[PDB]
């Protein structure tokens, strides 16, 4: 059995399948391992070190995939559509593994269905505690916290921390933190890091006991509210929300559109030299004043909303994303045979799989 | 000539005062006493004293550097004060507890003018009930001058590591 | 009198010589403030919150500096050799105070001359502890150090704390900070409060201290210059370097040749803080992110304008500390005492000639 990973194609993503760490358990796995030349540089993995783990490297997208019985990528890919037709590179009957975003990407699943190609859509991971070493959403949106508050950080033009000082304090920034998910903790942690005070808010209450065990104070004012909850929510919101400094708005609801929390006449509000960070830009964002890959600026606030927040810290995102990969995989490998059975029975298995063998 | 007291005399005055306000300075930055200092605090506070921090500008060797490190000690921000306004509260306080601070308290900065620290606003230790002051030594600090508050009746110097002595006191605290 | 506070209008400077707090303070003494509509905009104080705290805001540079007995600025004031004549634009036997750059451009401080200003070089600060809350050298450099770190961050693949997930475990950052002054130190703690190990090397032996009392590792180790081999053996574990190091009127020292960054992994990031005097990497170019042999050497210029919403406020209090002293009742005048040795240090050129020694 060959297991393969190509460079990612797609503009701006700098993230790979693939680590040296993973190489080796899939060596020891059974497989043997190829990697498109050059498919690590934006992770800083580099070619050599996947060499000493013990896989090959391909001189090009198409010779990586063309004898990989089962193949590793970080996004969906592309298709004759889009540019370049990478699932025609794949080979016909192999299983192909990623962030496919199968639900809303029918073009793509079409495609594969076609060559026969069998697909496990990570993205759908059943929610489940034995489950959660396999969960990509999770591996990639706390490490979006995290740089959520380092892009905050950047576009912000005061200092984090308290400063007392022979020429006076600076204050300390004060940040606010819609939606207290991975992403929202990881955000609080790393703001609090920094030194600011964090605010935090939430529709789920056991999410208050995480705010204060971080140091935050919660806010007191998952599924759709209704408008009568929005309004007792931007009441609530607006004391704080016109001291705050940074807000970082992460909610997202599965299948609907991202919920409004900072509309136009809240920003009106707020300080001048703020800023927003929106990582739910994608789905619509939090701030409907957000648009993706640019910061707007409105009102003497900065509203930012890079895409695929994650690959802005592809070194990291990258062997987590491996890892993902390497723990769903795992489990199906029966002890020395070179053939991969997934159980079926097992909702892993059944909740992922969006295509098989000629058939949705 | 200077009186010199040790953990378990230190623990005494505080246990039964009403009111500490804490001094930091390099000398705590250097021993990295501030985990032990907020321990102190709040076993300090649990007794029902009232606790605050008091931060001179230029404590330190950088800006902000008594901020950090009570910080990463997890102070809370509410409990600490720049000089301009908790000066006054001195005055109220039964003991100023001084730990690793020298030339952020020497009142030379008032009088002496030939000194080299004259002019500088100081915090105003001197009119604590009582003040304690950790050192290793009696070296000076960056000035290179020496500190009056040191030999004087209401005055107590604690010999030793700013960690080490602060971790005794929260012994001896029970 | 009245004290006038312009724009900045140097590319790039996004400071303000003013701040409300400060405006209170100098209608108190006795002035007639106005500043430069749009000025404090670089700063997030708009001309609404400087005039409720009682300041006039006049509508161009000129009409600030007319009558203006007073004036202060963050950056040298520009000449007509390079190619707007600001200096021309404050009134004869004026007052500036400003971070001049004294020592090193002399042709700014010879057209303030021939106008007949008296100039105050505040870099020029003499160290002494009371001249603390004038000094704009530490208040700005301080701002710096914090900012270096962020963007270093900013520039970085990886996040800098050590994070134990579900998924698996990434390693903190390792940050290597050259040169342990103001900036430094502050770079220092906002690394290691981000969970980067840090390690810092200084060429002064009494920097060991200073860098442990911040939770930082000091490199320690006939030609002592295998010290350079102690360096080298951190860099080449190295995220981030942030490289410090300045002399002020000469060229910065070489701290990372390009034979070290050779060496150092792929990913990596220098932060060349002395840029502008010539980098302590020569492949450090002002104002841009240069990338050789898999590594971004970063080099912004101007990097307290990066923080300009907090460093213009300290810079504005540096210059209020300095000037306080001097106003005194006589209806509303400034008498600057040559006895002082904040004045006399400080002071370059009064009434017509030259004064300062160098
Ligand atoms: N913060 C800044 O931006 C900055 C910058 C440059 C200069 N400065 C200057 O530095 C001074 C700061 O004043 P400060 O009052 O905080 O400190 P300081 O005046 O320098 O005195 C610090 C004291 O801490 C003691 N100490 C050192 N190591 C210790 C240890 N491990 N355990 C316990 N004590 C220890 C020292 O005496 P022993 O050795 O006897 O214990 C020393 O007397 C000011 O004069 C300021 O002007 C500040
Ligand atoms: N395998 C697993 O067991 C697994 C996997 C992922 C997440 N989870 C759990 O699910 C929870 C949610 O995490 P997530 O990051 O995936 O959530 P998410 O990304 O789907 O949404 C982010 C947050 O926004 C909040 N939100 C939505 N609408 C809001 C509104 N109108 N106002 C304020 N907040 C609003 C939600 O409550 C949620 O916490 C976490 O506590 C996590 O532990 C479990
Ligand atoms: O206090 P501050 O803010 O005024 O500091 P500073 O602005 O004077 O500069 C930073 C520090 O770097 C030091 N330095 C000079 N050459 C060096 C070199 N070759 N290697 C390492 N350090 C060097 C200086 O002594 C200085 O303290």
């Amino acid at each position: 059995m060959k297991i393969a990973i190509p460079k990612e194609r797609r503009p701006g993503e700098d993230r790979v399948a693939i680590s040296p760490e993973v190489v080796k358990k899939l060596v020891g796995l059974g497989f043997e391992v190829i990697v498109e030349q050059g498919a690590g540089v934006g992770a800083s993995i580099t070619d050599d070190a996947l060499t000493a783990a013990g896989a090959t490297i391909a001189s090009t997208a198409a010779q990586a995939l063309s004898q990989a019985d089962v193949v590793w990528k970080v996004q969906r890919p592309m298709t004759a559509e889009e540019g370049t037709d990478e699932v025609a590179l794949i080979k016909e009957g192999a299983v192909l593994m990623c962030h496919l975003g199968a639900l809303t990407n029918r073009p793509v699943v079409e495609a594969l269905t076609k060559r026969k190609i069998t697909a496990y859509a990570m993205e759908l991971m059943p929610r489940i505690s034995r489950a959660n070493s396999m969960d990509i959403l999770s591996s990639q949106s706390n490490l979006a916290g995290y740089r959520a508050v380092i892009d905050g950080a950047y576009e912000f033009a005061r200092a984090f921390p308290m400063m007392m000082t022979a020429a006076g304090t600076v204050p300390p920034a004060r940040v606010l933190v819609f939606g207290v998910g991975v992403a929202g903790l990881q955000a609080i942690a790393t703001a609090k890091r920094l030194g600011a005070v964090v605010m935090a808010t939430d529709v789920r209450a056991a999410t208050k006991e995480q705010v204060e065990s971080l140091g935050g104070k919660f806010i007191t004012v998952a599924k759709e509210m209704g408008e009568e909850f929005r309004k007792k929510q931007a009441e609530a919101v607006l004391k704080e929300l016109v001291k705050t400094d940074i807000a970082i708005t992460t909610a997202l609801i599965p299948g609907k559109p991202a919920p409004v929390l900072i509309t136009e006449e809240m920003v009106t509000k707020m300080k001048p030299g703020s800023v927003i960070i929106d990582l739910a830009v994608e789905a619509g964002g939090n701030c409907p004043l957000s648009e993706p890959g640019k910061i707007v600026v409105k009102h003497g606030v900065k509203i930012v909303g890079h895409t695929n927040v994650p690959s802005r810290v592809a070194a990291d995102a990258s062997p987590l994303f491996a890892k993902n990969l390497l723990n769903f995989l795992t489990p199906h490998v029966d002890k020395d045979t070179k053939t991969l059975v997934m159980k079926l029975e097992d909702e892993t298995v059944s909740g992922t799989c969006v295509t098989r063998d000629g058939a949705i | 000539s200077v009186k010199a007291g040790s953990a378990e005399d230190a623990a005494f005055i505080m246990k039964n005062a009403s009111k500490v306000i804490i001094v930091p300075g390099y000398g705590m930055a250097v021993a990295q006493a501030q985990h032990a200092l907020r321990e102190m605090a709040d076993v300090l506070k649990k007794e029902g004293v009232e606790v605050s921090y008091a931060i001179h500008p230029v404590a330190g060797r950088m800006p902000g550097h008594m901020n950090v490190l009570l910080a990463e000690a997890n102070v809370p921000y509410d409990e600490v004060f720049e000089l301009e306004e908790i000066n006054s509260s001195f005055q109220t306080a039964d003991v100023a507890f001084v730990i690793g601070a020298n030339d952020v308290t020497n009142p030379a900065a008032k009088t002496d003018p030939s000194s080299p620290i004259y002019g500088m606003p100081i915090l105003d230790v001197e009119k604590a009930g009582t003040v304690l002051f950790i050192k290793r030594s009696m070296a000076s600090g960056y000035a290179g001058v020496e500190n009056e508050l040191f030999f004087r009746n209401n005055t107590m110097m604690l010999f030793g590591d700013a960690k080490k002595m602060t971790e005794q006191i929260v012994q001896a605290m029970n």
